[PDB]
């Protein structure tokens, strides 16, 4: 389709930010919510569950984490969070805090103790997600951010737009049709706004050991303003949750005792 | 340690409508774990600032004629135009991105190979002006010529001069691919005024016989 | 979109080196803005880089010296090199990006300034007139000036078919000089006035020489 294809064109020809800026502008004429509900969908023993937000890229959803869920069977359940949004017919959130609310309400509504799990633009909604459950009374064990660029420390990412948008083209595992496309500049428009909370939860970097672009130095990586373990599996930002979901599960598993 | 980039020919003439090749060779690999090579190539033209032809290796900036086209990866690269044109004269560039510092090589300079043009000679007295100063500056000037190659020598009342003039060049015209050239013979009041005839004798390739314009006082 | 560059041409030695480059047409915050040089005759060197967060990489063989800073406020970054002396002396381009992807509508370099290291003061230049003698070539002589650059049009840029302007030559009294040349029809020499405009910024002088015969 024509979204699908100036995306591309804008990833090869440098201006995937004003691409994105149309994307939320377009999101604008969406319906949106701020008595809508979602559901989460299961994906096994353990104690505690590992509960994992989609991320916010176009070809995002419940199935990107289907390797890490095969990788931690025996370690822990797996259930998954969706954003709102990216599925023909849904609303789109008004705020954070709108997807917050209804992401928590399905959490609270459906468990029985937890740890909240999220990949890249995921790993943000994931911690507000848990901050709204803290906040809530009902607070996970801890959080797993998965290659997280908070606001502010995204300097690597915006350098290598045109390697990571022709590398989302040949991952294209769901078609990034229309409502994928406005969801993603929608999407991307509420985390540039967002600035997380200190909350005090145990927390848990786990970074990938290869860029995906040249760099000068180590500040190409993740990084997290509160406390934190951190962690380095093989792969890039992308693969590290693929083809190495393995080495995350082991991780995830030390992490959890 | 740095990137050292070479290029290769420094000096390339081509006849127009043929096609000319540059080549790159880096002494660390261009290639990075994401398959890209960072590796640019930048054209300065005559009196301007370089500019972007092709950018990751392969790709062509805006505004880049199709002529042009770049290839290779790891170590070696080049690059090519086609039919090349008047317009491509110029100073070519390679720059490598992988690295920190960045890193260019010694460019290489493409000259247009055009039919043999003679040039058209004229001769300055010095100014009126300029001799209230207490010196004569005599100029020869040479213009549109190609080749390069050309003699120019000044003899004041046929006493051959050296050592007391400086020429200046142009670059290649970017619409017509010729060359002019001018010859200063600098010289203090009272010399001047102790001869008569100034003159400035041409010697091209396209010239026959040597050329000599003159003038008297 | 479009690079302006400004900064003095002439300076002292052990003195500071300061040039900023002003970004026009926004996406400033999306890129690296380098700043680059180029001996006379020579390649080219990279200086280093910025972005918007004030970030900084540095070239080794500069790093001691070298300061690049940002001014989001108006979208200019500047340069400055401490302690100069005469392997400083260049042209200075500012532009965007250099080497990373995303560069398909790279905005052209900055022009580029001329900077000149030297305890010798600015001299503006003196204009003589190159008569047209008896197709006719005419010119000016822009004679003993420093430092370089002079740039020179004829009437205000309306005449640009035929104009030669010659690269400066160094003479042994320290100054430059060149000529600018232009070949016009002989039968105009009577029917039409042509004027030389020369320009020299590092003397605060501009001179107009009307040429005849
Ligand atoms: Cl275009």
């Amino acid at each position: 389709s024509a979204l699908r294809d100036g995306y591309r064109q804008a990833g090869v020809s440098g201006r995937v930010r004003s691409y994105l800026d149309l994307l939320a502008g377009l999101s604008d004429f969406r319906e949106h919510f701020d008595g809508f509900s979602l559901d989460l969908v299961d994906m096994g023993p353990g104690e505690v569950t590992v509960i994992c937000c989609a991320g916010t890229a176009a070809i995002s959803g419940p199935h990107e984490f289907t390797r890490l869920a095969g990788a931690l069977r025996g370690i822990a359940p797996v259930r998954a969070v969706p954003q709102p949004g990216y599925e023909e017919g849904e609303p789109l959130p008004s705020s954070m805090a709108a997807v917050a609310a209804v992401q928590a309400d399905a959490v609270i509504r459906t468990q029985k103790p937890f740890v909240v799990a999220g990949h890249s633009a995921g790993a943000l909604m994931a911690y507000a997600l848990a901050t709204e459950l803290l906040d809530r009374g009902h607070p996970p064990r801890g959080v797993v951010l998965i290659d997280v660029y908070p606001p502010g420390h995204q300097d690597a990412m915006n350098a290598w737009l045109e390697e990571l948008t022709a590398t989302l083209f040949d991952r294209e595992t769901v078609r990034m049709d229309d409502t994928r496309l406005t969801a993603l500049g929608a999407y991307d428009r509420l985390t540039g706004q967002w600035r997380p909370r200190e909350t005090g939860l145990p927390t848990l970097l786990v970074s990938a050991g290869e860029p995906m672009g040249p760099w000068p130095d180590d500040s190409w990586k993740p990084t997290w303003p509160f406390e934190h373990d951190t962690v380095a599996v093989p792969g890039d930002h992308f693969t590290m949750v693929q083809e190495h979901a393995d080495a995350i599960a082991r991780h995830i598993d030390a992490w959890l005792g | 340690l740095d990137v050292v980039m070479t290029q290769s020919p420094l000096s390339l003439p081509v006849t127009p409508g043929e096609p000319a090749s540059i080549s790159c060779r880096s002494s660390q690999s261009l290639l990075h774990s994401n398959g890209y090579n960072y590796l640019d190539w930048y054209l300065q033209k005559p009196g301007q600032s370089p500019q972007l032809l092709i950018y990751l290796g392969s790709n062509r900036a805006s505004g880049v004629p199709d002529r042009f086209s770049g290839s290779g990866s790891g170590t070696d690269f080049t690059l090519k135009i086609s039919r090349v044109e008047a317009e491509d004269v110029g100073v070519y560039y390679c720059m490598q991105g992988t690295h920190w510092p960045r890193t260019f090589g010694q460019g290489t300079k493409v000259e247009i190979k055009r039919t043999v043009a003679a040039p058209s000679v004229f001769i300055f007295p010095p100014s009126d002006e300029q001799l209230k100063s207490g010196t004569a500056s005599v100029v020869c000037l040479l213009n549109n010529f190609y080749p390069r190659e050309a003699k120019v020598q000044w003899k004041v009342d046929n006493a051959l001069q050296s050592g007391n003039s400086q020429e200046s060049v142009t670059e290649q015209d970017s619409k017509d691919s010729t060359y002019s050239l001018s010859s200063t013979l600098t010289l203090s009041k009272a010399d001047y005024e102790k001869h008569k005839v100034y003159a400035c004798e041409v010697t091209h390739q396209g010239l026959s016989s040597p050329v000599t314009k003159s003038f008297n006082r | 979109v479009q690079l302006q560059q400004w900064g003095a041409g002439l300076l002292k030695p052990s003195e500071t080196l300061s040039l900023t480059c002003a970004v026009y047409g926004g996406s400033f915050s999306g890129y690296y803005w380098s700043w680059i040089r180029q001996p006379p005759g020579k390649g080219l060197e990279w200086i280093g880089e910025i972005n918007h967060s004030g970030s900084t990489n540095y070239n080794p063989s500069l790093k001691s010296r070298v300061t690049i800073s940002v001014d989001t406020s108006k979208n200019q970054f500047s340069l400055k090199l401490s302690s100069v002396t005469a392997a400083d002396t260049a042209v200075y381009y500012c532009a965007r990006g250099l080497g990373y992807s995303g560069s398909y509508y790279a905005p052209n370099w900055g022009q580029g300034t001329l900077v000149t290291v030297s305890s010798a003061s600015t001299k503006g230049p003196s204009v003589f007139p190159l008569a047209p003698s008896s197709t006719a070539a005419l010119g000016c002589l822009v004679k003993d000036y420093f430092p370089e650059p002079v740039t020179v049009s004829w009437n205000s840029g309306a005449l640009t078919s035929g104009v030669h302007t010659f690269p400066a030559v160094l003479q042994s009294s320290g100054l430059y000089s060149l000529s600018s040349v232009v070949t016009v029809p002989s039968s105009s020499l009577g029917t039409q006035t042509y004027i030389c405009n020369v320009n020299h910024k590092p003397s605060n002088t501009k001179v107009d020489k009307k040429v005849e015969p």
